[PDB]
DNA sequence: TCGAGAATCCCGGTGCCGAGGCCGCTCAATTGGTCGTAGACAGCTCTAGCACCGCTTAAACGCACGTACGCGCTGTCCCCCGCGTTTTAACCGCCAAGGGGATTACTCCCTAGTCTCCAGGCACGTGTCAGATATATACATCCGAT
DNA sequence: ATCGGATGTATATATCTGACACGTGCCTGGAGACTAGGGAGTAATCCCCTTGGCGGTTAAAACGCGGGGGACAGCGCGTACGTGCGTTTAAGCGGTGCTAGAGCTGTCTACGACCAATTGAGCGGCCTCGGCACCGGGATTCTCGA
């Protein structure tokens, strides 16, 4: 059974940020329902919030609002910052 | 002339090695068979995944060090080193356990 | 509640079939049969060298059956005292038991071999059948008419044979609740009714009532009557019986020289009796048609009886204040 | 197979294991018991939830997911189990 | 308090399997049209908020003061820590049976989607009594002398 | 432990009313009827994880066993906190007035939806080998009696 996960893009990041290290794949699988988890949060605030603004459209102010809903301080900061930046890399071409 | 260490210096060390170790501190048969005994109350005959019941074992024990820890706490603000059950109680009843 | 200093060493103690008179052993190796109602020794037997750790009273009660550490097992006529036969065994005999219906049978539970009934008549021995074939500890007795034969091993494992054809009539092994067994410590039964009780090694004693096992057939689930237990301490048994009725039922905590005294139907604990803390607790027995109770302890024997409100209490003796009733001519003349 | 008492498997030296990871020092007897009713409460949520996932799940084998599920509806989420 | 002893840290060496790397092998991602539509936005209201200001007053701040719980200290009991011993059953390794879990392939029952019509719901008026409020009263309860 | 006095509180009363139960006309979501697809349901198959048992081990649990350590009870004092009474103060009513901004309608349009054609990023599966786990042994450091 075709089953997708997350952890080659978590040996990606982590090669991109610690590129002599290793992994348990009992942490990976955590790292990865940890993925799940906060990814789940996430959409869910968007929708109900989109439900409370009645719009059936999620787009990346529903994103970005969320997350400052959900991260404190400078983590809600980077994250909205850098998700800024993505989407600008993405919205160049 | 046998030698014998002061009180808790011993747990003392054991509760300095735990924060240590981090495996579990239950053996696994015992609890599986009182999670099956539990189970058979509500249907019997039910089967589980080893990783299931690792994982009940596992986030039970969490439950339980997160109790003992705060009991812990509310005895120090409770000025004693020894517990008491009301502590765990009246921990539960802030844990909104009650 | 009440010793012996007239006897010493005592180790196993039975009591006659009318709860008249004690057969004890002795180290060294001799029986005791102390009177209860003189209360004296009645009889001194050279039994053996060695000492006694079974001992049992013929219906007639003309009859012991002994047996000492040495492997020997020998009958006595109770009048005289001779050996009125004697035999030998490997794997050291555990217990010995008269037939209750006919004296002239007796089974015996060796240490490591199977238990055998034999006769007195003939000197024949037949083997009783052993299921796992690797238990090599073997509890069995007699139940209380002596036709059925209850056989408990170390593994849980519990047939009911028949006594005459040794032919498996029922079956079902005992669990320790989750899934495993318990070496049966002891088998007993109720000299009154069918229901008998069951000493294990998770010290919890299980009471059940034949007939049901006999109707549970080979290889069933019977439920216990009751069961029975130290929940505070969670205390071995070495040695537990009936009362003579059959609706008391006392266990003796060797672990801390107590005697635990439930009831049957409801089974609460019915009391706590506290011998000497320094005592070690060794064997056991319920006068058959009284309360009274022989402990051997640290081969020392104490008595417990239980007496009734009076022997001082009998006007007419009430316990709380009485309302009187006045009647309708209380002031008419 | 009808099981029972296995709360009391629990030993009081697996108890205050547990307490020494929590970082206690002196305890006393009358709470392992207590732990273990607590502990039985406890659980005695989930696995029923758990089953009842199982439940609409129409199986008879029980999966970690199931508690995976409960955890999250009780608020005690756990990683590692998909 | 300077040693003895004990639990521990660290070092080298052994052996292993999970971490990882690579390999077939897709289906799910991309690309590109195409379409109806969510909302982006403009452009109106109007109203609820926002502030203004005055008037009354219940409320707030501080005082003094009794006082009584918090706190600190002592001695006791008992009791749980530590260690020693004895018992056991968790574990671990292996085996085995089957019974359920998962799979795929059909098959079709039910729901989404459409269109019609109207009737229950909703905004909107409308008398109107449950209860808010105030007052005098009768009962309960504290606090201090006896 | 009681009684007397103070005080605070539950009660009946009266009326005011403004929420509130009630009724409307009008609206549209709900019902009613019809069509399609395809999620769901069933069944046969495979697998294979689980549940069961069996034997040996010991680390672990049971149990016992002092015994110092603190839980606890009590006991003195004192400082901090209730309290009732002062004081002054913003809180609330209320009513005014402006509008900034919600809050509504009407476009029109970009924007996924969706489908179809294409496939390589990714995933199950297969070696593989090296940090890592274990072990034994030596050296270090805490601790409890001087």
């Amino acid at each position: 059974t075709r089953k997708e996960s997350y952890a080659i893009y978590v040996y990606k990041v982590l090669k991109q940020v610690h590129p002599d290290t290793g992994i348990s794949s009992k942490a990976m699988s955590i790292m990865n329902s940890f993925v799940n988890d906060v990814f789940e949060r996430i959409a869910g605030e968007a929708s109900r919030l989109a439900h409370y603004n009645k719009r059936s459209t999620i787009t990346s102010r529903e994103i970005q609002t969320a997350v400052r809903l959900l991260l404190p301080g400078e983590l809600a900061k980077h994250a909205v910052s850098e998700g800024t930046k993505a989407v600008t890399k993405y919205t160049s071409a | 002339k046998p030698h014998r260490y002061r009180p808790g210096t011993v747990a003392l060390r054991e509760i300095r090695r735990y924060q240590k170790s981090t495996e579990l501190l239950i053996r696994k048969l015992p609890f599986q068979r009182l999670v099956r005994e539990i189970a058979q109350d509500f249907k019997t005959d039910l089967r589980f995944q080893s990783s299931a019941v690792m994982a009940l074992q596992e986030a039970s024990e969490a439950y339980l060090v997160a109790l003992f820890e705060d009991t812990n706490l509310c005895a120090i603000h409770a000025k004693r080193v020894t517990i008491m059950p009301k502590d765990i109680q009246l921990a539960r009843r802030i844990r909104g356990e009650r | 509640d009440g010793t012996l200093d007239c006897i010493s060493m005592a180790l196993t103690c039975t009591f006659n079939r009318w709860g008249t008179l004690l057969a004890v052993g002795c180290n060294d190796g001799r029986i005791v049969i102390w009177d209860f109602l003189t209360r004296g020794i009645a009889k001194i037997i050279s039994a053996h060298i060695h000492p006694v750790c079974s001992l049992c009273w013929s219906r007639d009660g003309h009859k012991l059956v002994s047996a000492s550490t040495d492997n020997i097992v020998s009958q006595w006529d109770v009048l005289s005292g001779d050996c009125d036969q004697r035999f030998r065994f490997p794997s050291p005999i555990l217990k010995v038991q008269y037939h209750p219906r006919d004296q002239n049978k007796v089974l015996v539970c060796p240490m490591k071999s199977a238990p055998v009934m034999l006769t007195l008549s003939d000197s024949k021995h037949v083997v009783l059948p052993v299921d796992d074939d690797s238990d090599l500890n073997v509890v069995a007795s007699f139940d209380r008419r002596g036709e059925y034969i209850y056989t408990g091993n170390a593994k849980g494992k519990i047939l009911v044979l028949k006594t005459d054809s040794q032919d498996l009539v029922a079956s079902f092994r005992v669990t320790t609740g989750t899934s495993n067994t318990t070496a049966i410590k002891s088998i007993e039964f109720a000299r009154k009714g069918s229901c008998f009780l069951i000493n294990t090694a998770d010290r919890i004693i299980r009471v059940y009532d034949g007939r049901e096992i006999l109707t549970c057939g080979r290889d069933g689930e019977p439920e216990p009557m009751q069961k029975l237990q130290d929940l505070v301490n969670r205390t071995p048994w070495k040695k537990c019986c009936f009362s003579g009725d059959g609706e008391y039922i006392v266990a003796g905590s060797a672990r801390q020289h107590a005697l635990y005294i439930w009831e049957k139907s409801i089974g609460n604990l019915v009391k706590i009796l506290h011998g000497t803390r320094g005592e070690l607790l060794l064997d056991v027995a319920w006068h058959p048609v009284r309360p009274i109770i022989a402990s051997i302890s640290s081969g020392v024997v104490s008595i417990w009886a239980q007496n009734q409100v009076e022997n001082w209490s009998a006007f007419k003796e009430l316990d709380e204040n009485v309302e009187y009733e006045e009647r309708e001519s209380e002031f008419d003349i | 197979k009808v099981l029972r008492d296995n709360i009391q498997g629990i030993t009081k030296p697996a108890i205050r294991r547990l307490a020494r990871r929590g970082g206690v020092k002196r305890i006393s007897g009358l709470i392992y018991e207590e732990t273990r009713g607590v502990l039985k409460v406890f659980l005695e949520n989930v696995i029923r939830d758990a089953v009842t996932y199982t439940e609409h799940a129409k199986r008879k084998t029980v999966t970690a997911m199931d508690v995976v599920y409960a955890l999250k509806r009780q608020g005690r989420t756990l990683y590692g189990f998909g």
